[PDB]
């Protein structure tokens, strides 16, 4: 797409037409070629808990996750790693390790983030999976919409609900946390900074 | 008064409400950043050599009124009628009007923060305030120069804030704004000599820096000395005001903006936004309240030899006051802010100030071959009275062949009305003008208690 001037070049060339500017945000996971997640399966410092890791019982070709939950794409939402010997949570794909929200150092990584944007002169932003932020800490397994259906089979995500998976409590403060972060940028007249959540 | 306070009643007089307003219009028609630094320039290159023209004029004649004395000298009762008919009904209510809208603009600002507010909010405002000063001055005469000292250290202040934040904000790298300064400009003959009017406003008052700064230690050595030294230094402050509103604004978001200084206020003393629009409105209506100090002078002068009404310039039995010249210019004032507009009465003004400039300058230079043998102890070289009086041409000229508006039909119509009013009353003395004129002039004096001014010429 370019490089950093191109995009400078862009943001002054929209304002001096009367435009504004709003991008997507991907606050839920990011790569696994990131360089948190490579500190983070090395144990390396605070990176420890900037993603979700539990035991399981990887061997000769097959793990044994901790629970049921199934990603979006359909299969199971662990994935073991070979070199933290632990598995990892994904809601997506496995290229896709989903951060750690009860960690206060991802919230504020998260925050110097959004304060980079909008210092560049980005009018506001669009979140994306803000319901995919929070899971159940208790690792509960899912209802089966089949009940009588064998545990075996369940591979795709419409066979369950997935009611410890999303829109769990303290969500909506992560939001609402978002929203305080944005007014330190919004206090000029006619510079109001716009926040919206997608949610499908 | 040595030299160092010479030079201080010269910057206290020209710094006035301009380059609070100014600045969008001289962006708006000179569209690039680079060359609205050089009309700021080449603006206080007009003002100090046009005072210096009048310094000349000013120890040659030494007589009182304006331009008025000047005009007679040169050319006779002609063009010296027609400076006291067109300061009387277009040049001095306009200037009050100016003000008084420019008073009206910084305080709805900042109640309406991302929008502008309604033409009928900044309009009665402006007409409760020349309403305000037009009796604060007709009752109590003494009360309007206690409040005008506070009212030029409010000023002085809220420009020095500006100008040293512009210099700490420009030295941490806030420079992207000029980098291409010079990319789409005009040089049209209509869009300069617009950019010429706005930025002259802001220096209104270079033509009255004769009569209150020859009162000096040493007089013809201090007082072109403080001219060369006093405007060009305001010229310095005018430039370092506009850097500073380059650093916080880009020149799309200054062209979008209702009070340029309160944007500026907004985006640097955050916690403490509000002194801005305070400030500048109460420097605003100090800038009112002067001009009602000058309201009878010229008025006094034209009707000694006949030329203007001796029902006004008549002072108050209570309350000694120019009371009939006052609620004069009051009337005309809230009359001319009905179609009202600033960058519409900036041309109205603009057009009629220097259409008297440049015949008074000329006659600088006409006075040189025909009233020789008359001791000019101040003597400008006469290269400076032609580029001044070429210029007067090209800003009288200019707007009305490239941008004609309806201003320039009103504001000729308006001094040729003058010329109808010569040659029935003055030249053509006939039998029913003095019955209309010493009734109206016995039945208002008695509704104001006015008498004449037991006074000598001075
Ligand atoms: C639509 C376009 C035209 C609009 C015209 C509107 C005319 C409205 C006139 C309103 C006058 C308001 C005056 C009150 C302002 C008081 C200010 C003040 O502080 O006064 C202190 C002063 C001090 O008095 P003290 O209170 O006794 O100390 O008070 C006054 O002088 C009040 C006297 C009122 C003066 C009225 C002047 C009106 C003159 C009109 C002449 C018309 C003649 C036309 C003849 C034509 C023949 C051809
Ligand atoms: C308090 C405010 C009101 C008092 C001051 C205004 C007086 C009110 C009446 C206005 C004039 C009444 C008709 C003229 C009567 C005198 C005629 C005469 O023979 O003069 C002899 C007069 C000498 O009379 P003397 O004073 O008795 O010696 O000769 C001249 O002064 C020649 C110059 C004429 C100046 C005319 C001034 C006109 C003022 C009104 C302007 C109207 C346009 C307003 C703006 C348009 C809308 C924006
Ligand atoms: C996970 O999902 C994938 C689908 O992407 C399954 O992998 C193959 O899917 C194709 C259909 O596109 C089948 O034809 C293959 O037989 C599947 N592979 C195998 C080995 O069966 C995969 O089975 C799912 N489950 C796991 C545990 O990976
Ligand atoms: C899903 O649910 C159904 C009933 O809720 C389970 O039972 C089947 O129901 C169908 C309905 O006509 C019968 O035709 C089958 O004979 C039932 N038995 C089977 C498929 O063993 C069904 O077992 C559940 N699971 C799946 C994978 O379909
Ligand atoms: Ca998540």
């Amino acid at each position: 797409f370019g490089t950093m001037e191109d995009f400078e070049n862009l943001v002054a060339a929209i304002h001096d037409k009367g435009l504004k500017l709003i991008i997507d945000f991907i606050p839920n996971h990011t790569s696994d070629k990131h360089i948190w997640f490579q500190l983070s399966r090395t144990r390396t410092g605070k990176y420890t808990d900037y993603y979700i890791w539990h035991d399981c019982t990887h061997e000769n070709g097959k793990t044994i996750p901790p629970n049921n939950w199934l990603s979006v794409y359909g299969n199971s939402s662990w994935h073991f790693d070979e070199v933290r010997n632990q598995c990892y949570f994904h809601q997506f794909m496995k290229e896709q390790p989903d951060l750690n929200f009860r960690n206060p150092d991802v919230q504020e990584e998260i925050k110097e983030i959004l304060r980079f944007w909008l210092t560049k002169g980005v009018d506001g932003f669009s979140l994306d999976a803000v319901k995919f932020l929070l899971e159940a800490k208790h690792l509960r397994d899912e209802i089966q919409v089949n009940k009588t259906q064998i545990p075996d089979t369940v591979t795709q995500y419409s066979e369950l609900y997935h009611d410890f998976t999303t829109t769990q409590v303290g969500m909506h403060d992560i939001v609402r946390s978002f929203r305080q972060t944005m007014d330190q940028y919004s206090t000029e007249p006619g510079r109001y900074r716009f926040m919206g959540t997608e949610a499908y | 008064l040595g030299l160092i306070s010479g030079i201080s009643i010269i910057v206290g007089t020209i710094i006035g409400s301009g380059i609070f307003v100014s600045p969008k219009s001289v962006l708006s028609n000179t569209e690039a950043v680079g060359p609205c630094l050089i009309i700021w320039a080449a603006c206080g290159v007009l003002a100090t050599l046009g005072a210096l023209c009048f310094a000349e004029l000013g120890t040659m004649i030494t007589k009182s009124g304006g331009e008025y004395p000047y005009l007679m000298e040169a050319y006779g009762p002609i063009p010296a009628y027609l400076f006291s008919w067109a300061s009387l009904i277009v040049i001095k209510p306009t200037s009050f009007a100016i003000i008084c809208l420019s008073f009206s603009e910084y305080v709805c600002a900042p109640f309406y923060v991302g929008c502008k507010p309604p033409q009928i909010v900044v309009k009665c405002l402006a007409a409760a305030a020349i309403l305000f000063i037009s009796t604060v001055n007709s009752l109590s005469v003494r009360l309007g120069s206690y409040v005008q000292n506070i009212f030029t250290a409010a000023k002085l202040v809220i420009v020095a804030i500006i100008i040293i934040s512009g210099l700490v904000l420009l030295a941490q790298g806030n420079t992207k704004n000029f980098d291409n300064s010079f990319e789409g400009a005009q040089l049209s003959v209509g869009a300069i000599s617009l950019a010429f009017y706005n930025g002259l406003w802001a220096y209104d008052g270079w033509n009255q820096l004769n009569y209150i700064t020859e009162e000096l230690r040493n007089p013809y050595r201090n007082l072109p000395l403080a001219i060369i030294i006093g405007i060009p230094l305001v010229t310095a402050c005018y430039i370092l005001m506009n850097v500073s509103y380059f650093t916080v604004m880009t020149a799309t978001e200054l062209l979008q903006s209702q009070a340029v200084a309160v944007t500026f206020g907004d985006r640097v003393l955050y916690p403490a936004s509000w002194i801005v629009p305070l400030f500048v409105a109460f420097s605003t209506i100090g800038a009112a309240n002067g001009t009602c100090f000058t309201a009878g002078r010229l008025i006094y002068v034209a009707g000694r030899e006949g030329h203007m009404l001796k029902v006004l310039s008549y002072i108050s039995v209570r309350r000694l006051t120019p009371a009939p010249a006052i609620i004069f210019y009051g009337i005309i004032a809230t009359i001319y802010i009905i179609p009202g507009d600033i960058n519409s009465l900036v041309n109205y003004f603009s057009f009629a100030a220097w259409l008297f400039y440049g015949l008074t300058i000329l006659g600088l230079i006409v006075m040189r071959f025909t009233r020789k043998e008359l001791e000019r102890p101040i003597k400008v070289p006469v290269v400076i009275p032609v580029l001044m009086t070429l210029i007067s041409v090209f800003l009288v000229l200019a707007p009305i062949i490239s941008k004609p508006t309806w201003e320039y039909l009103y504001c000729v119509l308006f001094i040729l009305s003058g010329l109808l009013f010569y040659f029935l009353f003055v030249h053509y003395k006939f039998g029913w003008a003095q019955k209309i004129s010493k009734p109206i002039t016995m039945h208002l004096q008695m509704l104001m208690e006015v008498v004449p001014p037991e006074e000598d010429p001075e």
